[PDB]
């Protein structure tokens, strides 16, 4: 799963390898995370409610939160999130 | 030749951004965008590699004329270019001073150019100078009846006010009689004295057919300016530019060929080093008159890059490098005449009332894209809320063709093609 | 015959739905963004391409057709390259 690991993150899968491996695939998948508030972190995004999250200097960036669906036939739920103007809707 | 370019930012909003960021990432120039708080939810700002905040706790309207936040936002990010755009600090002096003295490049004409132009005195005197003949009237600013008086005997009876301090048209009135005329310039003393600073008034002979030709100039700084072609935007629905049509009407050889000397004779006496724009006026009988010359790029430029097929901005951003016009292998002998363009501007004015600007939420949103048909979206999609603290523009749309019913019935088709609901 | 003349260069692209990794096999699935890019000498021509489209697995796998004209070859390249680079179109 090796595609720009540097020598720090050689000598940590030295040290815990089975977690390490746990870690970058969870953090492949949900993406980079350490960005978001500590309380959206845990709790997650209430609805009806904009907040903002910064990426890097420049890149900085706001969602909204606008409402869930139901199941669907399979499980699955489609919730529909509100960026700087345009409207995703996510599965 | 001189010091590459690595970085411009740019200090406008909208549709200009979005040109210069696809010019500069055409030459793989890394871009910087700022934004105002109010105005958190336009396109530039992702499409910009870095985007920051100015005016943080000013105006909507004024946080972007804050010099000192754009200097210092300049200076943190290792900013070598800065663009003006028009309407946004275009026009001051001053802050292209403070962009030389800050050591950062500015894209346009020197302070002393900008300073000589503007006020209508200094440009009226360099008109009067060498050729470029000018409207008949006064001199010095008006501000008697008296000397109003002995003005229109001389000259005629139709006269029109014309104001300093603002390019606007303001109290534009023409005076066509005597009883009425005492009280128009009362009136519009008044009004220049309480809602305006200067009362500086002019008189002058309104021509009852009017109509204005444009001329784009472009200038190094090696003493080459190059003509690129006419335009023509008589339609006004009071005194603002409403359909924009690339080349001349019908106008006789000699008088194009005439009116492009004239211009380039006035860049050359001015020595103007950059792209600017030069207004005349035209009667039915055929006088042409000097208006004022335009030290910024027009929004109107499209229509002239599209019938000679050349790039604009990037001959600015070249020759802000340093490179003379030939290296760039522009000549006044190699463009040509291609086909017509027709220029049309989406706003969000009632057009029943009294073109009263309207505000709203956008809920349906299709675009036309069509043969000759090429669309520039400011800040237009789905789900997009308009202020109306600043203007009103959707879309600015050009149309194409071999010939101008031809270009005419493909943005009519364009135009039946949009679809905005909400 | 006399009225026919050569008036710049010109290149044109297709964006389609496969993947050039493992053998240009056709790819399907819903699109959760889509953008344009259209710019100074660029025309696009949009088959079926929108926010939140589903593209069958059994017609043809065309999405938008793209063209520049300019003065000379390398001039269009760049600008299709920039275009290629502003489109985005994500899942
Ligand atoms: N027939 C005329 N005779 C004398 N003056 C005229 C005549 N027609 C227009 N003017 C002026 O031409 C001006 C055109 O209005 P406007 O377009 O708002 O100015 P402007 O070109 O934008 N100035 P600026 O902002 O410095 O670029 C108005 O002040 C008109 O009164």
């Amino acid at each position: 799963h090796g595609e720009e690991v540097t020598p720090e993150d050689v000598l940590s899968a030295a040290m815990y390898p089975d977690v390490f491996a746990h870690f970058k695939d969870f953090t492949a998948t949900f993406g980079p995370l350490d960005s978001l508030n500590t309380r959206l972190f845990l709790q997650g995004p209430k609805i009806a409610e904009e907040f903002e999250v910064e990426l890097e200097r420049g890149k900085t960036l706001h969602i909204k939160a606008l409402a869930v669906s139901d199941l669907n036939r399979a499980g699955q739920r489609q919730v529909f999130f509100e960026l700087n103007g345009q409207l995703r809707s996510i599965l | 030749e001189y010091k590459p370019i690595k970085k411009v930012m740019v200090a406008n909003r909208g549709e200009i951004a979005i040109r210069v960021f696809r010019a500069c990432t055409e030459l793989g120039i890394r871009t910087v965008a700022i934004y105002s708080e109010q105005d958190t939810g336009q396109m530039h700002r992702q499409k910009a590699d870095e985007a920051y905040l100015i005016g943080r706790g000013l105006a909507p309207v004024q946080a972007y004329l804050h010099i000192p936040d754009i200097i210092k936002v300049a200076k943190e990010n290792n900013v070598d270019a800065v663009h003006p755009g028009y309407g946004f600090l275009s026009e001051r002096a001053d802050f292209a001073q403070a962009c030389q003295d800050a050591g950062v490049r500015f894209i346009g004409p020197s302070p002393e150019v900008v300073r000589k132009m503007g006020d209508k005195v200094e440009a009226r005197a360099i008109a009067i100078a060498a050729g470029v003949p000018v409207v008949p009237g006064t001199d010095a600013p008006i501000t008697s009846l008296h000397e109003a008086h002995e003005f229109s005997n001389t000259y005629g009876f139709p006269i029109i006010f014309k104001a300093a301090y603002g390019g606007g048209g303001r109290g534009m009135r023409v005076v066509h009689s005597y009883e009425e005329l005492e009280e128009n310039y009362t009136r519009a003393y008044s009004e220049a004295l309480a809602a305006f600073g200067n009362g500086a008034l002019f008189v002058e002979k309104f021509i009852e057919k009017p109509r204005h030709i444009e001329v784009q100039i472009l200038g190094d700084q090696y003493g080459n300016i190059l003509h690129l072609y006419e335009r023509d935007c008589s339609i006004q629905r009071r005194h603002q530019k409403v359909v924009e049509i690339a080349p001349a009407a019908h106008l006789d050889p000699q008088l194009r060929t005439r009116l492009t000397s004239d211009s380039v004779k006035l860049a050359k006496q001015v020595g103007y080093e950059n792209a600017g724009t030069v207004e005349f006026l035209v009667d039915r009988h055929g006088k042409h008159y000097f208006i004022e010359v335009n030290s910024r790029l027009q929004v109107e430029h499209t229509v002239t890059e599209e019938i000679t097929d050349v790039d604009l901005v990037h001959a600015q951003i070249h020759v802000a490098e340093g490179r003379s016009l030939p290296d760039l292998g522009l000549r006044q002998e190699n463009i040509r005449i291609n086909g017509c363009a027709i220029q049309c501007r989406v706003t969000t004015e009632d057009p029943a009332r009294s073109f009263q600007p309207d505000t709203g939420r956008i809920e349906v949103f299709r675009s036309g894209e069509g043969m000759g048909i090429r669309l520039d979206n400011a800040s237009a999609f789905q789900g997009a809320v308009i202020s109306p603290h600043y203007d009103s523009l959707l879309v600015k749309v050009i149309a194409h063709g071999k010939d101008h019913p031809t270009a005419a019935t493909k943005m009519s088709r364009a135009l039946a093609e949009f679809r905005v609901r909400g």
